[PDB]
């Protein structure tokens, strides 16, 4: 059971940073690896990144790279955070695992192929909403 | 979103908006309105554990047919909002999760 | 060998036409997923 615990502060003011956490339980956390996801009350899906083992933070393009995104193992909790938020990031964070699926379409030798990265164990989510209160 | 609308007991096909130009690595999420999604089909035909038969995969024949998730036999657990996630070879990396695929089944008992 | 590939070659259509500025772009979005594909728009002038 991997519940991936969320909690964050739950109530935050623009341009600050939020830390919601995503606990690792019963497995380990060096075995496989986790990553984070976002979505919006009207809108889609938003994935935040990845972080891997040599912990270099993947970004999104279209949210300008204005995240702070890592891991730490000594309390088992992934470390997501958002620098200067924006009014509109009122919604719900979520957490997800990773498997590194390896798409195979053409020939190894090449670099003709590509890696999906797919995820199976999700969260729950907690929603925060961000404005001049706090 | 785009309202769908079925009966009950019937096979449902469905297929998500933009093409599969490329070959094409399509995955499914159930998004339950509320609580967390959950996934149906990936690698398109590998369906997780713990999923009923009544969610079937589309095998790749290259081209011709698009997207599609074979549904045979909704009940009143699948009133929820389905995804498709879908990874080719134009798109490079396919960052977008894509538009949001509705359904509202009449007749519901 | 050189006189028959000239005389088969002769015939066929001239291609003086295609020295033209050729407005072209890459294809491939993922790095190295193929160059070696340029998608080149340029002009051609018609029947009329
Ligand atoms: C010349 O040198 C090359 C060097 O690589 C030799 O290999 C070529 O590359 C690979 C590896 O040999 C092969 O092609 C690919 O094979 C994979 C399957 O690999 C499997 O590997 C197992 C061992 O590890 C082996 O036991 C299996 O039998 C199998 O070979 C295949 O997945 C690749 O194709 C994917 O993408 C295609 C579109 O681009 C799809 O049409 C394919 O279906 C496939 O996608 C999946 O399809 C599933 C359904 O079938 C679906 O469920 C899933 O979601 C995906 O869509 C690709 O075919 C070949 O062996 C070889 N390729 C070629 C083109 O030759 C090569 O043998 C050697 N000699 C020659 C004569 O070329
Ligand atoms: C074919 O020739 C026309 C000649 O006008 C080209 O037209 C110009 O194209 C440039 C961009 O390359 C534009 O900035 C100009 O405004 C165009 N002029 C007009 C009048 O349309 C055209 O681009 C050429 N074809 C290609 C593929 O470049
Ligand atoms: C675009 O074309 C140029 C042509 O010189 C090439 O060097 C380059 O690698 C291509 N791709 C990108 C991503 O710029």
């Amino acid at each position: 059971q991997v519940q991936l615990q969320e909690s964050g502060p739950g109530l935050v003011k623009p341009s600050e940073t939020l830390s919601v956490t995503c606990s690792v339980s019963g497995d380990s956390m060096n075995n496989y690896y986790w990553t984070w996801i976002r979505q919006s009350p009207g809108k889609g899906l938003e994935w935040i990144g990845y972080i891997s083992d040599r912990e270099s933070a993947t970004y999104n393009p279209s949210l300008n790279s204005r995240v702070v995104i890592s891991r730490d193992t000594s309390k088992n909790q992934l470390s997501l955070k958002l620098n200067s938020v924006t009014p509109a990031d009122t919604a719900v964070y979520y957490c997800a695992t990773a498997r590194r699926g390896q798409r195979i379409y053409g020939v190894v030798s090449f670099g003709e192929f590509f890696y999906y990265y797919s995820m199976d164990v999700w969260g729950k989510g907690t929603t925060v909403t961000v404005s001049s209160a706090s | 979103v785009r309202p769908l609308s079925v009966a009950l007991g019937e096979t449902a096909r469905i297929s998500c908006g933009r093409q599969a130009l490329g070959s094409r690595a399509v995955q499914w999420y159930q998004h339950r309105p509320g609580q967390a999604p959950i996934l149906l089909i990936y690698n398109n035909q590998d369906r997780p554990s713990g999923i009923p038969e009544r969610f079937s995969g589309t095998p790749d024949i290259n081209f011709g047919t698009r997207a599609t998730l074979t549904i045979s036999g909704v009940e009143a657990g699948d009133e929820a909002d389905y995804y498709c996630h879908m990874w080719d070879s134009r798109s490079g990396f396919s960052w977008s999760f894509g538009g949001a695929t509705r359904l509202t089944v009449l007749g519901q008992p | 060998i050189i006189s028959l590939w000239d005389q088969s070659l002769k015939p066929c259509v001239k291609l003086t036409p295609l020295c033209v500025t050729l407005q072209c772009t890459n294809v491939t979005n993922n790095i190295t997923d193929d160059g070696e594909l340029k998608n080149c728009s340029f002009n051609m002038t018609t029947e009329l």
